[PDB]
């Protein structure tokens, strides 16, 4: 648990439709 | 309709190209997209760059030459220079 978060928060950009 | 987030990460030095290190549809991209508010992660609209990522760079895959040039627009844009 946690891991889609953590990858989240340290993310540059998120594309979105 | 289907909602659709990608989550892209590059760092300098460690990725050697930007990477696909999330992605979700329906009820996962809007998750995506309220953690990306809580953590002030830049978020672009772009629903045919939106799509094909989706279709084509899947979770841990880094992206390939067709987006090359579209990534790193969006990295320019959403980079913080922390200062």
């Amino acid at each position: 648990s946690g891991s889609l978060a953590n990858n989240i928060k340290k993310s540059t950009v998120i594309v979105k439709n | 309709p289907t909602a659709i987030a990608i989550c892209l990460y590059y760092k300098l030095g460690e990725t050697p190209l930007p990477l696909v290190i999330e992605t979700g549809k329906d009820a996962k991209a809007l998750q995506i997209i309220k953690l990306a508010e809580l953590y002030d992660i830049p978020v672009i609209e772009d629903i045919p760059l939106a799509r094909s990522l989706y279709k084509n760079i899947h979770k841990g895959q880094y992206i390939t030459e067709d987006f090359f040039e579209p990534v790193a627009q969006l990295i320019r844009i959403a980079i913080d220079l922390d200062y």
